[PDB]
């Protein structure tokens, strides 16, 4: 994190009382190159360049060597022209900024033309830098020729717009406020366990300032109740130098007044600025200082030297900014039929004819109605079908989400004398509203590994981009006119119609409609289970009964909402109304109605709602993975949960960082290569002068991808030290300490990576080769005062799983310390950037326990070394809390491989387990080595302190239990990516038992119970 | 019959009978052990509609059923009845039941090695996949490149044609001929960059090919996958 999470076990007081490659092919250009320049005197002059070269000097070269050869008076100066040449995106390119290396555009052959500037828009064709960040040309977007996407890239603007007024909007404060979020917790009261740090209730709190022209430090200890705003800890600053014995008081008291606004103060060491009326015990610097034992060290600063340097200003709309006859749908009679005509092929081997026909359903999630297979009787070779396929269900009831769901498919039966392919799906109305009809050529996709669920509706709505794949045409009714689903207007007074018809109750022999309900309405009990308990037809019904009843208690809303006949016009007008005015709930409660059970747009809507209300920039920044996650299942480009997100990430520049790399990081990803893209260009083009950091970040990452991939395949599987010799050579190149030097952290956008320190940086030890890389922090008050920055870059490994896992822990944690005490988690960094690559932050000084050894005691001998004597009571307090927090959440997260080389101990005592990957099912931890420092020294589990750490590991259990929901919901959002532990509610099912959740909370203590004093017991392998 | 028919399962959970349900006509069941018990507690898994419903069949005092008025006590007496009665929303009745039929190393080892190869073509088709994808957007970028040296001929005859005159007075032409050799090399190596082309055209046609026919094992181990899987735990 800050401090590598190294505690200092002092502080009582008293101190005083596609792939990469430069060159198709080619994944290194050689050290000289021979690229040929095409002339617009209409010559191809052939000129030798070393790859470092920059284009302003390729430029000297080929002009200086051009007045050799014929027409060369037939010139223009030199500088008229500028390079264009081909990319191996296959585009064209003006070379416009010519400090460009040739190793680094990314040419597809060694040649480059020479034109002029027509288009003339040197600034408007320099959204080329927005072409970079998204990886993908804009324009790909330009050529498209459907009315959602060209429409999404107009409307998406006035979010833009708003977002880009918002922040200047208040001038230059604001600017600020966006470029540097205070970074806050989300409640301002203290758990009262670090209260009892500072158990006056206060901190010593060092202010430096810079005063020479070479800067000069000075100090100004100060110190001042935890819960005190920077206005005021800027005043206790003056009110120190200022103090003086010809200053009286009421002197001093004004002119403090005076004086108290004109500074700011901002972490020593990175760019962290409490720019907030915030109780200075609030922003997270300070808290993870109490936390550590540590002194909080601010840069007293003037306003006016932080606001000179904000040039963000410019927001420029782009060149893309420039009714006939509707039957209102109910009117439509009789029921939906689609006609399936013709797949054009499908790879069977025809050696095996178990034949093939097309597996369709209606969906809304799950189904609205008995789905129906057509005849098998095609025997491919021509697969044809030409038939209508008949679906029970009245076109009026169609739900506005309702898709259509397909698949080519094959199964079996077919052993004995008993009784796949690819899917595609379809939404039955547009994004206009129009429900389709007609012609539909779908090309479909691939069957994802193991799935073979025979219709997979969870896959996404739309035709396959790659158009070398099977392909199934299609038919649906076309009636008198076009048909539209019916405005909002119709929809309510239709709810209230057939509820005005309900008061002719007459008992009847059904049991749904029903409706006072006596005290046994206690199905309140209903609210309290997590969102996969499984719901009974008796339940469904006794729900939509007293549903009107249900407004008294908002969190039911969920279960509601899965009790609705989804395929009933009247059930889901009556919906649609109680969603109307609904009293908003929790937003960790709104999250689960933007899972894929919950596809209703008006229901989304409401959470999206729910969510601009009342969920805090913090809780944003923390549960994002998801947020963004879940845009996959919103059935159109343009939705409110887009433009509610993408509001806030150009509102919010912290935020902002993370929303890009997490849709950047899926980019590769086909599925949702366009929504993503789409979204990505309007962020850019809205983001202000971010995306010229960003650029710096992926020109950076490039480099990275590149030498990874050279050290394993490319050959360089040689002597690990040969390897070496190329690293150190390549990352010595001038391209290459340009593109690694002085750019963001990814992983912390506040953490400025400055030079390399090339002797500290190596190639670890795996199959995969990750990077250790080491920069500088070019921060003034860096060295003293914080820290110099270490990141392992790793190509190979998909890091989804850990960053989830890490998420997850964060959180689990989280809770812990709010309920106070107090289980010390290291959710170290991790951020994926691309197809398996990604960052990981080195937590240094920490060593695998399988480390240590190179003894079963002297693991507690290690840590009474680095621990000396009285200092090291707080060691086993931490080693003892740390073992718990990941004994509790390794068990309920179900982590296997829990083998030495796995966990980590660090020096201050601290315990960690790292590399996760291997999620829930696909025992418990304690091995006597953890159980002896536990318990200082002695080998007798009955001692005084095993007693304590039971309780921990109790009252942990059953918190993570009491918040089991933000789990189960922060699993369920997941169920979209790629990660291949997490396709169905089955897979989440794991951890519903592990909480026991079924059980009582009495019962499930005792399971847990009755897996904690259990487990019991050559080390790198096992044997005897 | 009682405490031990065909469709009680008991010892299972809502994920299992999620997947044995897959896919059946309007009426497959069985029943199942409840979460919450009070000493015991069953549910019944209904199929109609294209979905798993739960029912809950209750106790209280000694007597079963599913809502108000409980009659049918035995537990086996109540699916002896049967769905039309207990509202008419599920009108079907109960048509399928659903009933069970190292020493078998043998017979399990083939899911073992089979599936050894479902995981490497699996592999080899994703591979396949990315890999052609690249050639073709390379191919685009060929055309591309193709496109530039052709209409640098353009930027050649017009410019070296009203030129190809007047060094041909000038009283000294010979430069002329030194001109021609830039224009050998220019639609000598247009050749070059159209062959470079070709030859990963049809290499493209024939990587392609390769695709469908990894495709085409892939659908064909796909069944006989399942059945093993089904020899195995039944």
């Amino acid at each position: 994190s800050y401090y590598h999470h190294h505690h200092h076990h002092d502080y009582d007081i008293p101190t005083t009382e596609p792939s990469s490659g430069e060159l198709w092919g080619i994944h290194l250009m050689p050290p000289r190159i021979l690229v040929e320049c095409l002339l617009p005197n209409g010559m191809i002059v052939t000129l030798e360049c070393l790859r470092e070269a920059t284009l302003i000097t390729i430029k000297h070269e080929l002009f200086k060597e051009a007045r050799k050869y014929p027409l060369h008076q037939l010139l223009q100066d030199e500088s008229s022209y500028i390079f264009v040449s081909v990319t191996q995106e296959a585009e064209r390119e003006e070379f416009f900024d010519e400090t460009r290396r040739l190793c680094d555009l990314r040419l597809f052959q060694p040649f480059l033309k020479v034109i002029e500037p027509v288009g003339n828009r040197e600034e408007k064709i320099l959204n080329r830098e927005i072409g970079f960040a998204i990886g993908m040309p804009v324009c790909e977007f330009d050529m498209v020729k459907d009315p959602e996407v060209q429409d999404f890239r107009r409307n998406i603007l006035n979010v833009c717009k708003e977002a880009v007024d918002l922040r200047d909007l208040n001038s230059p404060h604001s600017r600020a406020m966006y470029v540097y979020p205070p970074n806050v917790e989300s409640s301002p009261e203290l758990p009262k366990h670090i209260y009892n740090k500072l158990d006056k209730g206060q901190i010593i709190v060092v202010i430096w300032v810079i005063v020479s022209p070479n800067n000069d430090k000075q100090k100004y200890t100060l110190k001042i109740n935890h819960d005190c705003v920077p206005e005021q800890v800027i005043a206790e600053a003056i009110r120190k130098k200022t103090r003086s014995m010809l200053l009286s008081s009421e002197q001093l008291k004004l002119c403090v007044l005076e004086y108290q606004g004109k500074y700011i103060l901002k972490v020593c060491g990175c760019d962290e600025y409490f720019l907030e009326k915030y109780p200075l015990s609030q922003y997270k610097y300070i808290r993870s200082c109490i936390m550590l034992g540590r002194m909080p060290n601010l840069m007293l600063m003037a306003k006016e030297s932080l606001y000179s340097q904000l040039p963000m200003d410019c927001f420029t709309m782009p060149s893309y900014s420039r009714e006939t006859s509707t039957k209102s749908l109910w009117v439509i009679n009789s029921a939906l039929r689609i006609k399936i005509l013709c797949a054009t092929y499908v790879n069977v081997n025809i050696r095996d004819i178990d034949k093939i026909y097309v597996r369709t359903g209606i969906y809304h999630g799950g189904e609205p109605l008995c789905d129906n297979v057509n005849t098998q009787r095609v025997p491919c070779s021509n697969p044809r079908w030409n038939e209508w396929l008949n679906y029970d269900i009245y076109i009026p009831d169609l739900p506005r989400a309702a898709r259509l769901c397909l698949s080519i498919c094959s199964v079996k039966g077919r052993k004995g004398a008993k009784e796949p392919l690819a899917w595609g799906n379809i939404n039955l109305f547009d994004y206009t509203d129009t429900l389709v009809s007609g012609k539909m050529a779908l090309n479909l996709w691939p069957v994802p590994h193991g799935l073979e669920d025979l219709l997979n509706p969870i896959g996404v709505t739309g035709s396959n981009p790659n158009k070398e794949t099977p392909c199934l045409e299609l038919e649906f009714d076309w009636f008198s006119s076009v048909v539209k689903f019916p405005d909002m207007s119709v929809i309510e007074e239709h709810a209230n119609w057939s509820v005005s018809r309900e008061a002719g109750f007459s008992y009847s022999h059904a049991g749904l409609s029903n409706r006072r309900e006596n005290d046994k309405e206690q199905l309140k009990a209903i609210s309290t289970r997590d969102p996969l308990s499984e719901i009974t037809e008796q339940e469904k019904d006794f729900l939509w009964s007293h549903r009107h009843y249900c407004v008294t208690i908002p969190e039911i809303l969920p279960k509601l909402l899965l009790s609705v006949k989804w395929n009933s016009r009247d059930e889901v007008a009556q919906m649609y109304c109680l969603v109307k005015d609904w009293p908003p709930i929790k937003p960790e409660q709104a999250m689960e109605l933007l899972d894929c059970n919950y596809p209703d747009p008006m229901v989304r809507g409401f959470a999206v709602r729910c969510l601009e209300k009342y969920l805090t920039d913090d809780k944003l920044s923390q549960y994002l993975i998801q947020l963004v996650q879940v845009l996959k299942y919103e059935q159109y480009l343009d939705n409110l949960l887009v433009r509610f997100l993408l509001k806030k990430a150009l509102t919010n520049q912290r935020i902002g960082h993370f929303f890009f790399w997490h849709l950047k990081s899926e980019m590769h990803n086909k599925t949702v290569s366009q929504r993503f893209g789409l979204l990505l260009e309007s962020y850019c083009r809205a983001c202000g002068m971010y995306l010229k950091h960003l650029n710096r970040q992926v020109e950076a990452m490039e480099k990275l991808i590149n030498l990874t991939d050279i050290l394993k395949q490319e050959k360089k599987d040689e002597t690990q030290k040969v390897q070496m010799k190329f690293l150190v050579e390549q990352m010595r190149r001038p391209d290459f300490m340009d593109a690694l030097q002085g750019f963001l952290s990814p992983l912390n956008p506040a953490h400025q990576l400055g030079n390399l320190r090339l002797e500290e940086c190596r190639i670890m030890s795996s199959a995969k080769r990750p990077l250790w890389l080491n920069w500088e922090n070019p921060d003034i008050m860096s060295e003293l005062l914080f820290q110099n920055n270490e990141i392992i870059f790793k190509n190979g490994d998909d890091l989804r799983q850990d960053m989830l896992t890490l998420q997850i822990i964060r959180i689990m944690e989280n809770i812990w310390q709010n309920q106070g005490l107090d289980l010390r988690m290291l959710p170290y960094g991790c951020l994926s950037i691309g197809d398996c690559v990604g960052l990981i932050e080195v937590v240094r000084n920490s060593h695998t326990i399988m480390q240590i050894q190179c003894n079963s005691h002297t693991l507690h001998q290690w840590l009474k070394d680095k621990n000396k004597g009285e200092i090291y009571d707080a060691a086993i307090d931490l080693f003892t809390r740390s073992c718990a927090g990941y004994c509790v959440a390794t068990f309920i997260l179900g982590i296997g491989d829990r083998h030495n080389s796995n966990i980590m101990v660090k020096d201050d005592g601290q315990l960690f387990h790292i590399d996760f990957g291997h999620f829930l099912d696909h025992p418990f931890v304690l091995t006597q080595d953890f159980l002896i420092v536990i318990s200082k020294g002695a080998q007798e589990t009955k001692t005084r302190e095993f007693e304590r750490f039971q309780e921990m590991c109790y009252k942990a259990y059953l918190a993570i239990r009491q918040h089991a929901n933000l789990f189960i919901n922060l699993f369920s959002m997941m169920l979209g990516s790629g990660m291949p532990e997490l396709q169905s509610f089955d897979d989440i099912a794991y951890i519903r038992k592990t909480l026991a959740l079924d059980k009582t909370e009495q019962e499930a203590l005792e399971y847990f119970m009755k897996q904690m004093n259990d487990a019991r017991h050559d080390w790198i392998f096992h044997t005897i | 019959s009682l405490q031990n028919a065909e469709w009680y399962w008991g010892d299972i959970s809502r994920e299992e009978v999620n997947e044995k349900l897959r896919d059946t006509a309007d009426g497959t069941f069985l029943v199942r052990d409840a979460s919450t018990k009070m000493h015991g507690d069953y549910t019944l898994t209904l199929r109609k509609g294209g979905n798993n419903k739960l029912i809950k069949i209750f106790h209280r005092d000694g007597k079963y059923g599913f809502s108000d008025p409980l009659t049918f006590s035995s537990v086996v007496e109540l699916i002896n009845h049967y769905l039309a009665q207990y509202n008419p929303k599920l009108d079907v009745k109960l048509l399928y039941p659903v009933s069970k039929y190292k020493k078998l190393h043998e017979y399990n080892t083939q899911f073992q090695e089979k599936s050894r190869e479902y995981d490497r073509l699996y592999e080899e088709y994703t591979r396949t996949s990315q890999e052609i994808q690249m050639k073709r957007t390379a191919i685009e970028a060929f055309n591309e490149t193709i496109k530039i040296f052709e209409e640098q001929c353009q930027t050649q005859e017009r410019y070296s044609k009203e030129y190809i005159e007047k060094f041909k007075r000038e009283g000294n032409e010979k430069e002329i001929q030194r001109i021609m050799h830039n224009y050998d090399k220019l639609k000598s190596r247009i050749s070059e960059i159209i062959d470079s082309r070709r030859r990963l055209e049809e290499d493209l046609k024939k990587q392609a090919a390769e695709y469908r026919e990894i495709d085409k094992r892939m659908n064909s181990i796909k069944p006989d996958l399942i059945q093993l899987r089904k020899t195995r735990d039944q």
